[PDB]
């Protein structure tokens, strides 16, 4: 949900894409990990018993019954962490049904929202501007090029579909807790979906160069249960 | 015939040393910054 | 063009029989190279008033 | 290669018998003590004797130098030099662990 | 009949059939060898594209034989396209007001 | 001949180029290039005076260093059969790396055509364009240019058949004709309703057949220095090579104004 | 005097000045990522006051000096130009007035590109510069434009050496070398040159594209007017990925000849190398788009483009493999190219591991444009193609220059680089799997603790970068003495165990190409008579 | 008008420099030198107003 | 639960959704002159248009329309 100092994993996840992206990264991790055991042993077996080599084996070249060995066996690893992605990229792609839309375009060093569904009793579509608070005036206990003005609240449990542009240059709509990273190109609109599965806040920023201005544009996520989402709207 | 030694034993008094060797580089080629992290304030001493 | 060979005479400098020392050029060189970024720096913090 | 052992023996006996000088006995020793196999008996036989021919007598130390190295035990090494012992005392050779003791 | 259904594969057509001109008119130049095989490249590919224009022009005499079928497309069928997702509007207006 | 004398010769067939100024002088023209133009694009020069001198500069000097591959080929004896292999090879890389631009400048185009935006109107060529149409000038366009390779061909092998009037005027008739093609294309540019600064459209178009405009204008000069070493007797009835090289270039501009035809004037219409 | 080197037309004078501006422009390069990681030592304001344009220049700057002014004119400039007609046996390349006009536009790319940063407020826009951002409206002035000039002269420099390396080798080969019976290094530059050849004109493309949306009122990719960004992002990326492994083909063939040399046994399977090379030069145009994963393609395109970006897996392990056979079962000598070529293998190992890790399309959604993308590529960079720069340097000097080195010192210098770039570089993993966005010049304090070690390294990197100036002071100086003394490795294969001390003396080189058999520094005219081979 | 064994017995029996071999050289050669030297330092003048931002005198 | 949205269209089911804003405007502008006021589906291009396209781009457009610069066919 926020980054913690001398870290060195992931985020805590928050949506089901976020927690596949979490097992498929550990699956991969994990053949990774043969193989630069398997490197790494040779590497440290070989200049260590063969410095100490006086003779030469200089007639071996060709070695034919284990060429197609070591061509063939990256083959079917490349098979085994090709399985589960292909299976998260075909599942991560579908919006289907969702209860929310919200509109985010990226202008230059700000973020502006846009929930326009019409479900409220005002009937009418709700944007804001959300500016990351400036270094004099922080408060005291708020997180530095973290915390915004305005907030982008959410309900749980919902299924909700992220549109993503942009007014001028590239920017990038992303968060990692929830695993969403969607180019806001000033020409298009993309989507990606999310289903929050816990409370709480979510911090993101814009990873795309934006200008001058890039560090100070951040994305902050209020997940909330649906009673207090719709009081939060009735007003804006 | 099979003069000597069993090579079980002649390659396995060459290899045990040497994967406790590799233990220890590749615990301090990948491991150090855990020693960082040790002596850090985050760890709360 | 028939070119000397030897030793010294691939190089565009001269080290050897000079009147001035060679870690000058040597130095001098490289320090132009390693402060081309601190001319830029102070170019574009005098053109924005931080100095 | 696909050589048999025999073949290897039977090539290296008569490679051996073939240099005539020291820069070809130390290049054929050189390129049999190359291979994944130690040399048998009756090739650094043949090794010893064209190195006598060529008169150099550390190049045959070196062989039993190269021999221990080669072999995978100190009784493999041992058994070369029961039955290899007649021709080094015949020749007259030293060994270089009793020529340079620690 | 055949007519729209390979006149719309047009431009993939043609250059098939340059492809064919140029590389089956190379086999007629280069069986009586003689020439550096440069100039026989450029002329097999100066008889080819003669070749490609001849049925490029041949391309706009069918253009024209062929939308006396139906006049005036480029609308009449975005008239279908739009006619379609107007009533795909209506299949969801009614029983989302009756469900 | 004998051992004395083979030693008064090469022993490998390359060429051992003299020292020359011209690739550093033509390094620092395109650094006055450079920046020239970046500055009068933004009003720190004047006038294009800058500009102007820059290209001047940077053209006589190129013409210098050709100047000293002709006094070489021609008048030093100094390109062996090993030498014309190379230079054949290089030019051909070199118009594979055109080739290469042109496909850039090609997939710019079906980038943009292949599903156009909605700022056109989902549409190509967008409202408001009028295209060119294909069947008046550019088809002459076509016309003239399919001619012109089959003029450049009979003069190449009359150059090699021993006729001398037979191949000057089949390179005269083809220079003329690529300089007709090049003022119809100045008409249609003039007598065009849509300019470059007409949206997309109009930057895709006028970049890839202006693209080949600028190889055609090179065309035209080449084919003239050719005209000149033909008349002035340099090139021979054997090693011709610079020759042979604007055929290529004549026979590969031709293929690819062919596509630039079926593409920007047919497909996208 | 000014006809040796202005009017130059030997190749091995034009490599000498490639490799000087070279090494000018990465001094420049390492003090550009000084800066920018001492900045990023610690939250907040620290040296450059605010100014995150200046920030973003910097990085701009150091991206284009470290890859297009010291990586490729030091490999395919310095080292090609060099060796491959001294390995295929050539009197010199073909066409060397286009070889010297190739080394004379480098210089003026780089002083347009420092009057690039001393204008306005320079170009900062990343190295790939992608518009709207670097167009007329976010970037006023002549900055982006000098930036785009200095990217057409060194790609002008590239394509000229790239037309003239493919002709030389296919036309100036010595007289028993067929294309199988090439060196490593020489079928490294020939792939190169193709990649260069096949992929610099859609970079011209796209970045005259470019300067024409800045300066000429045409719309390529502005949106108001009918453009597409994306459309830059496919005709960059489609030379930027070939530019990347043009920058790594050459390390290979350097580590495939130090590796040889110093095990003393030959490369465990050539033509598979070679085949294995060839298949990452042609793989590398199929995999153009893993740097556009996050901008909204389809769902089977991200699908072809993690199966393509994944096949070519299988070229790399085969090599890497190789390489870890023609070790086993050798003699080795641990001099300081073998030193980094062990390094090689296993720190490009690690960083290709983490791009099978950023191949997956579904993952790399929790990766792009993070400081674990930076990991990767300065794990394949500074410590690949830095790493086998380092290796070509040490193992082709002294022969070259006449002059031993410090071989105490040149070691010092290895381990000092070997930690440095460690601590720079794997930390950020860590970084950028947490969530630290690139290209920030502040960051939220939590991302502090893996920064401030990062930036420790960075002072233990400049510090073996300034040992290695002095490496060359001492090179030159008493490069003489060193053979004299003890100071320096004056033979790089040692003896055979048989082979005797003076057996050894009258075949003291025993090498598979030319460049250790020629004189010391070679001559103006080597080859009079063509070499022969069987 | 085929002068072009005239012109080899000239360029391969000379010391100059091959640019210079010509008799016309002196025509093309001296005028070149001139109008280089002014097209390569007279952008190298404007680069100091260039950095301080001084665009010239249009109006 | 009172949240709904727009369904995902089998004309558009991919990650890039500017031709369902872009269609879906044209195709509510381009009723009320065949269809008229008042018509009961034309609130469902009017939902899908104002709920996934942004404000500078609907009031950009309905400016283009009163312009006559629009680039549909909504006459
Ligand atoms: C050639 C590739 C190369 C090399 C070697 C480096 C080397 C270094 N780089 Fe970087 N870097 C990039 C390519 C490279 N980089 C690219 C492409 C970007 C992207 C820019 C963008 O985001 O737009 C980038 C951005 C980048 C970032 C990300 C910042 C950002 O996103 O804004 C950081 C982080 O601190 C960084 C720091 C460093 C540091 C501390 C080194 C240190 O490792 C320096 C230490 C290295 C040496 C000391 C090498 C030896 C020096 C020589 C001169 C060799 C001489 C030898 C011979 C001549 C034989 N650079
Ligand atoms: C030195 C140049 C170089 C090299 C060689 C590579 C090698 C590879 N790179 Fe990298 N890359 C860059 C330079 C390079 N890269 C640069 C400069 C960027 C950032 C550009 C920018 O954004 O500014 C980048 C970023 C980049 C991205 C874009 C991510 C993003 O921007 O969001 C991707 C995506 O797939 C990628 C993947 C790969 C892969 C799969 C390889 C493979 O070729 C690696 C192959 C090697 C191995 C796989 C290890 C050895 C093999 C074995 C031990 C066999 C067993 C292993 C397996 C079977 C897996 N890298
Ligand atoms: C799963 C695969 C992972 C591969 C990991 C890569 C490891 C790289 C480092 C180790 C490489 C070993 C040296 C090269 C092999 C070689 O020396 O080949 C040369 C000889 C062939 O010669 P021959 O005809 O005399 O033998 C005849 C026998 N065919 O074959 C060998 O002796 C080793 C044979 C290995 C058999 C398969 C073992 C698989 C486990
Ligand atoms: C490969 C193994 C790398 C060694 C990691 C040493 C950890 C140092 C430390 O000590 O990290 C400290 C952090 C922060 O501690 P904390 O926040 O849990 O503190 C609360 C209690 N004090 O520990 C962690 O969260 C993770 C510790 C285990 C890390 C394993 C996963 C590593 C990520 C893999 C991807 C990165 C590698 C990319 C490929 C090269
Ligand atoms: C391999 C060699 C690595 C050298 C670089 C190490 C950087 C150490 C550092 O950066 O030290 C930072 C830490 C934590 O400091 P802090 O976050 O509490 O204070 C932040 C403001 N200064 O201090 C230490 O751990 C001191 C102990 C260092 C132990 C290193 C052990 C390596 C093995
Ligand atoms: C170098 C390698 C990379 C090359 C990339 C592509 C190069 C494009 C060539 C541009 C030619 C465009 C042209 O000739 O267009 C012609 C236009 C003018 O025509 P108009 O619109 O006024 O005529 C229509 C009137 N009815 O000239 C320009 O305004 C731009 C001139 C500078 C171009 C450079
Ligand atoms: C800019 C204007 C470009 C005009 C080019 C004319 C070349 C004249 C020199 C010449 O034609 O050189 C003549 C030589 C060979 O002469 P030969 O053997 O035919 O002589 C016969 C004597 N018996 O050809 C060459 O080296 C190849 C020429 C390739 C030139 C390509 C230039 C492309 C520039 C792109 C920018
Ligand atoms: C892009 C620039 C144009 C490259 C043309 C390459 C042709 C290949 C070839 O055949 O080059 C042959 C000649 C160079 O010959 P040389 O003097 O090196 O060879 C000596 C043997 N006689 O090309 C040229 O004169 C190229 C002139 C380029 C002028 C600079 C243009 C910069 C833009
Ligand atoms: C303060 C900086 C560090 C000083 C090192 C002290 C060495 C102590 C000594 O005096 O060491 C004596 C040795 C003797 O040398 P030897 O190996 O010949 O004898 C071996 C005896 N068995 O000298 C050395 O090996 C080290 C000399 C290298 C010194 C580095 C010089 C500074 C490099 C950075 C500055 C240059 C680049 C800057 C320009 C950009
Ligand atoms: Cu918005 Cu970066
Ligand atoms: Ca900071
Ligand atoms: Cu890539
Ligand atoms: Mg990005």
């Amino acid at each position: 949900d926020v980054p913690t100092p001398y870290a060195c994993y992931f985020q805590d996840s928050a949506t089901p894409n976020q927690e596949g992206i979490l097992e498929l990264h550990d699956n991969i991790m994990f053949y990774l990990l043969v193989i630069l055991g398997l490197v790494s042993w040779m590497l440290y077996t070989i200049v260590m018993t063969y410095s100490k080599n006086p003779i030469a084996y200089k007639y071996i070249k060709h070695g034919q019954t284990i060429e197609v060995i070591w061509t063939i066996f990256p083959a079917v690893i490349l098979l085994i962490i090709a399985f589960p992605s292909f299976i998260l990229l075909y599942l991560c792609d579908e919006v289907i049904s969702p209860a929310m839309t919200i509109k985010a375009i990226g202008y230059q060093w700000y973020w502006k929202y846009e929930y326009s569904d019409f479900i409220n009793d005002s009937g009418e579509t709700v944007e804001f501007e959300s500016y990351v608070i400036p270094d004099e005036l922080l408060e005291e206990g708020q997180l530095r090029l973290l915390d915004t003005d305005t907030s982008m609240v959410v309900p749980v449990d919902t299924h909700i579909r992220f549109v993503v542009t942009a007014a001028d240059v590239i920017h990038d709509f992303a968060i990692p807790s929830l695993g969403i990273k969607v180019d806001a190109t000033p020409g298009r609109l993309n989507q990606v979906s999310a289903l929050i599965q816990r409370e709480g806040v979510f911090y993101g920023a814009c990873s795309e160069l934006c200008g001058t201005g890039h560090a100070n544009m951040p994305i902050k996520i209020e997940a909330v249960s649906l009673p207090k989402f719709l009081e939060w709207l009735n007003e804006q | 015939g099979r003069i000597g030694e069993s090579w079980v034993i002649t390659e396995g008094r060459r290899l045990i040393p040497e994967i406790f060797q590799w233990s220890a580089v590749l615990s301090v080629c990948l491991g150090w910054p855990g020693a960082v992290y040790f002596f850090s304030k985050a760890r709360k001493a | 063009v028939h070119f000397k060979d030897g030793v010294y005479e691939n190089i565009p400098f001269k080290v050897k029989g000079r009147k001035t020392p060679y870690a000058l050029s040597h130095f001098g060189f490289f320090a132009i190279g390693f402060a081309v970024p601190f001319v830029a720096c102070y170019v574009q913090l005098k053109k924005s008033g931080a100095f | 290669d696909e050589e048999t052992f025999e073949e290897f023996t039977a090539r290296y006996e008569k490679e051996f018998d073939e240099a005539y000088d020291l820069f070809e006995v130390q290049r054929v020793l050189n390129n049999c003590f190359s291979y994944d196999l130690v040399p048998a008996p009756a090739v650094i036989e043949k090794a010893l004797r064209a190195a006598r021919r060529v008169n150099d007598l550390p190049t045959a130390i070196r062989v039993f130098e190269a021999l221990k190295y080669k072999v995978e035990n100190e009784d493999q090494y041992k058994a070369y030099l029961d039955e290899l012992k007649d021709v080094r005392q015949e020749l007259g050779v030293p060994l270089k662990e009793e020529l340079f003791p620690s | 009949k055949f007519v729209e259904g390979l006149s719309n594969n047009k431009y993939k057509i043609i250059t098939g059939a340059w492809a064919a001109s140029l590389y089956g008119s190379w086999v007629i130049v280069n069986k009586d060898p003689i020439m550096t095989k440069a100039q026989k490249i450029v002329q097999a590919r100066m008889y080819a594209q003669f070749i490609t224009v001849g049925l490029l022009l041949a391309s706009v005499g069918l253009s024209m034989y062929e939308n006396k079928l139906h006049p005036n497309k480029q609308k009449v069928n975005e008239m279908r396209r739009w006619e379609n997702a107007l009533r795909v509007a209506e299949e969801e207006e009614r029983l989302e007001k009756e469900g | 001949m004998t051992h004395l004398e083979r030693s008064r010769h090469q022993q490998h067939p390359f060429h051992m180029v003299m020292p020359s100024p011209w690739p550093i002088v033509v390094s620092f023209a395109l650094l006055s290039l450079a920046l020239s133009t970046a500055l009068t694009m933004h009003g720190y020069i004047g006038n294009m005076n800058m500009v102007y001198l820059a290209l001047f500069v940077l053209l006589t000097s190129s013409i210098l260093w050709f100047r000293d591959i002709v006094a070489e080929a021609t008048y030093l004896g100094d390109h062996t059969m090993a030498v014309r292999k190379g230079i054949n090879l290089g030019f051909l890389m070199f118009v594979l790396s055109e080739v290469l631009i042109f496909a850039g400048l090609f997939w710019a185009y079906f980038h943009s055509a292949m599903s156009p935006d909605v700022t056109l109107g989902a549409c190509w060529p967008p409202v408001g364009i009028e295209a060119v149409q294909p069947t008046e000038l550019p088809l002459l366009n076509t016309i003239i240019l399919l001619s012109s390779g089959a003029t450049v061909t009979y003069s190449h092998h009359a150059l090699i058949a021993g006729n001398r009037n037979k191949a000057l005027s089949g390179l005269l008739i083809t220079f003329w004709l690529i300089v007709i093609f090049v003022t119809c294309q100045y008409i249609e540019y003039t007598n065009a309703a849509f300019t470059i600064s007409d949206g997309v459209y109009g930057s895709v178009f006028y970049a890839g057949t202006g693209l080949h405009f600028l190889h055609m204008v090179m065309l035209a000069a080449m084919l003239g220095v050719n005209y000149w070493r033909m008349r002035n007797y340099h090139l021979t009835a054997g090693h011709h090579v610079g020759y042979e090289t604007t055929i290529i270039y004549t026979h590969v501009l031709d293929v690819i104004w062919l596509f630039l035809y079926v593409v920007f004037y047919w497909w996208g219409v | 005097m000014v006809q040796r080197w202005l009017y130059s037309t030997n190749a091995k004078d034009i490599a000498v000045l490639y490799f000087m501006l070279a090494i000018f422009s990465g001094m420049a390069g390492t003090a550009m990522s000084l800066i920018i990681r001492l900045e990023l030592a610690a939250p907040g304001s620290q040296y450059l006051h605010g100014n995150s344009q200046l920030f973003n220049v910097l990085v701009v700057g150091h991206a284009v000096l470290m890859i297009f002014f010291l990586v490729m004119p030091a490999l395919i400039g310095g080292f090609g130009n060099y060796l491959l007609p001294l390995m295929i046996g050539a009197t010199d390349t073909a066409f060397p007035r286009i070889n010297n006009i190739a080394f004379w536009v480098l210089p003026m790319g780089l002083v347009c590109l420092v009057t690039s940063t001393l204008v306005e407020s320079g170009a900062g826009t990343g190295w790939t510069v992608y518009p709207p951002l670097s167009s007329i409206q976010a970037h006023s002035g002549p900055s982006v434009d000098l930036a785009i000039f200095a990217l057409h002269l060194t790609s002008i420099s590239s394509l000229l050496g790239a037309i003239n390396f493919i002709v030389t080798t296919l036309n100036m080969r010595t007289n028993g070398m067929t294309m199988h019976k090439l060196p490593l290094f020489v079928w490294s530059i020939f792939i190169t040159a193709f990649l260069l050849l096949l992929s610099l004109p859609v970079l011209s493309a796209g970045i005259t594209m470019l300067l024409l949306d800045r300066n000429f009122n045409t719309s390529f990719f502005e949106v108001s007017g009918g453009g597409d960004p994306i459309l830059y992002e496919h005709l960059f990326w489609f030379f930027g990925h070939p530019e990347v492994y043009i920058l790594i083909i050459p390390g290979f063939g350097i580590i495939s000849h130090v590796v040889s040399t110093y095990s003393k046994k030959p490369v465990f399977g050539e033509i598979s190398m070679v085949y294995a090379m060839a298949s990452i030069g042609l793989l590398g145009f199929l995999v153009w788009s893993h740097h556009m994963y996050i901008v909204g393609l389809d769902a089977d395109t991200r699908a072809y483009f993690t199966s393509a970006t994944m096949i070519i897996a299988i070229p790399t392990g085969i090599k890497i493999f190789s390489w870890l056979a023609t070790i086993h079962g050798g003699s080795i000598r641990l001099a300081t190219p073998m030193l980094y070529a062990i390094a090689f293998l296993f720190l490009f190992t690690m960083g290709g591991l983490t791009g099978v890790a950023l191949a997956n399309a579904s993952l790399d959604v929790a990766f792009h444009d993070t400081y674990y993308v930076v990991g990767h590529f300065h794990y394949v960079l500074s410590m690949g193609a830095i790493f086998s720069l380092f290796a070509g340097y040490y193992y082709w000097s002294p022969q070259i220059l006449g002059l031993n080195y410090n071989e105490k010192l040149a070691q010092i210098q290895f381990w000092l680089i070997f930690i440095g770039a460690n601590v720079i570089f794997f930390p950020m993993h860590f970084l950028g799997i947490n969530g630290m966005p690139r290209r920030i010049p502040d960051y939220p304090d939590a991302f502090a603790g893996w920064n401030y070690v990062a930036s420790i390294g960075s002072f233990i990197a400049t510090l073996s970068l300034f040992l290695f100036i002095y490496i060359l002071y001492d090179q030159l100086v008493n490069g003489l003495n060193n053979k004299v003394n003890n100071k320096s490795v004056i033979y790089n294969k040692a003896p055979d165990f048989v082979e005797s001390n003076t057996i050894f003396n009258l075949n003291t080189v025993k090498s598979s190409s030319i460049e250790f058999l020629l004189t010391s520094p070679p001559a103006v005219h080597s080859f009079n008579t063509p070499a022969v081979q069987s | 008008a085929n002068k072009v064994i005239q012109l080899q017995k000239i360029f391969q029996s000379s010391t100059k420099p091959l640019w210079w071999r010509h008799p016309r050289s002196a025509l093309y050669l001296y005028p070149f030198y001139a109008i280089f030297a002014v097209a390569v330092v007279t952008p190298l003048l404007y680069i100091p107003n260039a950095i301080r931002g001084i665009k010239a005198k249009k109006a | 639960s009172p949240l709904h949205t727009v369904g995902f269209d089998a004309r558009f089911p991919q990650q890039n959704q500017t031709k369902h804003c872009w269609q879906s405007y044209v195709d509510y502008h381009k009723c009320v002159n065949m269809k008229g006021e008042d018509f009961a589906p034309c609130k469902v291009f009017w939902k899908t248009y104002n709920a996934l396209c942004p404000l500078d781009w609907i009031e950009k457009w309905d400016d283009q329309r009163e312009k006559g610069i629009f680039a549909g066919d909504i006459n």
